[PDB]
């Protein structure tokens, strides 16, 4: 059973904008951002970044 | 001189007539929503509160 399920729009940075996803076309496996006056990660899968 | 003549007049079709606009209205229905509202609750009890 899901007790909950916290679902957020991060934004892209700059760096990760022009240097991965304009650039190489891919885009990175973390979602590292401020949130709520905190800097907040998230890895996918909890997994290493890819 | 020759007079002038008046104008036979125009021969007037007499009918019956109905006028269709464009349509406009959305089409319209009975529907029917089947769901359940599941809320999970995760509440903290302090010494005092809740």
């Amino acid at each position: 059973q899901f007790m909950g399920i916290f679902e957020d729009r991060a934004p892209v940075p700059f760096e990760e904008v022009i240097d991965k996803i304009n650039a190489k076309g891919v885009c990175r496996s973390t979602a590292k951002y401020v949130r709520n006056n905190m800097e907040t990660t998230a890895f996918h899968r909890d997994d290493h970044e890819t | 001189r020759r007079c002038p003549t008046r104008p036979e007049g125009q021969n007037y079709t007499e009918g019956i007539a109905v006028v269709f606009k464009e349509n406009i209205a959305p089409y319209k229905f009975k529907a029917t929503m089947y769901y359940k509202d599941v809320t999970v609750s995760q509440v903290w009890f302090g010494h005092r509160y809740s």
